[PDB]
This record gives C-alpha cells, structure tokens and sequence, in this order.
C-alpha cells in the first residue's frame, strides 16, 4: 500500500470521517396526504415505478 | 544588473497578473487542504518570494572582490546575503501576521488605490 | 415565504386536517383558516448561494473608489463599466467578478 497510490487512496476514503450532512445539500418537508402516491411531478416517475 | 533585476521584477508581476487572471476564471488549481483564497495568496507570496531572492542572487553575483559589503559577508562577521539584496536591489514584500497587507479600508489598504 | 393573518396581522402556521386531509395555514390567536396552496411546508440549504449577487444597487456606478473596465455589455454594448467581486464574504467564496454597466446598470458575468 506504501508504494501504490490506488490502495492509498482506497486506505485514505476508508479513514477519513464523511457524515450526511457533508454529501447533503438541501432538505424540505412536503406534504402529501396518499401513501401510495405523490403530489410532486417530478418524483411521481420515479416514486410509482419503485411502487409498481 | 539592474536591467536584469528590473526584467525579473517585472517578468514576476506579469506572473502574479496572470495567476490573478486565473484565479478570477476559476481557472487556478485548489492547493490540499486549503481554500481557493488562500492557495492564491500562498502562490502569490510564493512568486513574489521568488522574485526578490532572484533579484538578490544577481545583485549579490554582479559585486566585485573589492566591494566592502562583500569582502564583510564572506569574512562572516557582518551582514548576509538578505541584506545586501535589500541595499541593492529590492526590499520585497512586508508581511504581517505571515500574510500581505489587509485591507484596512473598506476592500482596499489605501485610499489611494 | 410565509403568509400573515389577514385580520390580526399574526404568522399563519400550518395546519393539518385529519378528516379532510389538507394542509391549512391557520392562525392561534383567532379561528382564521386559509387554504395552503402548495405542500412546501419548510426547506432548508446546507449550501447557498443566495446574497452573492443580491447585494446589488442602482447607484453602484457613481462610486469613485470602484475600478472601471472596458468589457463589452450584452444588453446594449456599452464600453465602459464598473467591476467588483462577490459582496459574501464567508471562506468559501469565489473570487469571480460581477461587471455593472452604466446605462442599463445590470450585473452580468464573463464567463
Ligand atoms: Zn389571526
Ligand atoms: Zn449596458
């Protein structure tokens, strides 16, 4: 590992402390009163296909 | 020699104008555990650090076997090659608190800038 | 955003209905009740980027301690104008220039 830079790399991720809030960027509370479906467009794709 | 200090000099700050460019194009590479701000003043102070001791190493080598202040530094008893840069060539760039000169004023150190 | 009460003038607060199932902003201090009209109840950013360009007024070209450049408009091609970086000034903060022009006064950017 001292000698190759690859698994120094892979040491190094392994060490270094990474929380949520550092990969985080914004959060919001929705509401939506249909457990099985949404009131967002955007996610309605998405969200019925994981249903589905 | 003092052609050559001037041609150093400004060849430096032509260096420092284009880092500048760099930095305000997001075009300036991030220094490991730094910030953009501070690896551009680290780079800057690095620049200009190296301006003046090039400047210096001229001065210093343009002197003679007569010259006073040389025949004093190579005997050791007075005096150093940071000296006579300063006396001859370029005095550099003042640092306080180990960084350039703060902005004082309202985002400049001088109102005549 | 957040509404006020339309009567007394206190915060909105919203309000969910268990037999109707709606999101209404209501207020404590009276028996006012408003239709929310979007789920948007609260957002909250880590990083932002709000006030880097916000810090912006009409008679920024009137100082004379404002450096003046020579880059070209893109709404009227004017060829005089007056730069200056972001007005945040946490850490982070790039050091990217925002150019005003002295007719249209708009901040534009170069790249
Ligand atoms: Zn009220
Ligand atoms: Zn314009």
């Amino acid at each position: 590992i001292a000698l190759d830079i690859e698994k120094a790399k892979v040491i190094q991720s392994s060490i270094e402390y990474t929380t949520l809030k550092n990969v985080t960027s914004a959060t919001e509370i929705y509401y939506d009163p249909d457990p099985t479906s949404t009131v967002i467009e955007e996610d309605f794709d998405t969200v019925e296909a994981y249903f589905s | 020699t003092m052609k050559e200090i001037t041609h150093a000099i400004s060849s430096a700050k032509e260096q420092v104008q284009e880092i500048i460019y760099k930095a305000q194009h997001n075009e300036l590479e991030l220094k490991p555990g730094m910030t953009l701000r501070e690896s551009f003043e680290g780079e800057v102070s690095r620049t200009l650090n190296d301006a003046r001791d090039s400047a210096g190493r001229s001065a210093e080598m343009n002197l003679k076997d007569l010259n006073n202040v040389k025949q004093m530094v190579s005997a050791g008893s007075k005096g150093s090659f940071i000296n006579i840069a300063q006396m001859s060539a370029c005095v550099g760039q003042q640092m306080v608190e180990g960084k350039r000169i703060a902005f004082g004023f309202a985002d400049r150190s001088l109102p005549h800038f | 955003s957040f509404r006020f009460c339309l009567e007394c003038n206190n915060m909105l607060y919203p309000k969910e209905d268990k037999e109707n199932q709606r999101l209404l902003y209501s207020c404590r201090n009276c028996d006012y009740t408003e239709l929310a009209e979007d789920p948007k109840v609260y957002r909250h950013e880590l990083i932002t980027n709000i006030g880097e360009t916000a810090g912006i007024v009409d008679d920024i070209g009137q100082d004379p301690t404002l450096p003046r450049s020579d880059k070209e408009c893109p709404e009227c091609h004017s060829r005089d104008c007056v730069f200056f970086q972001s007005q945040q000034r946490r850490k982070d903060t790039n050091m990217t220039l925002f150019y005003v022009c002295l007719n249209c006064k708009k901040t534009f950017r170069d790249e």
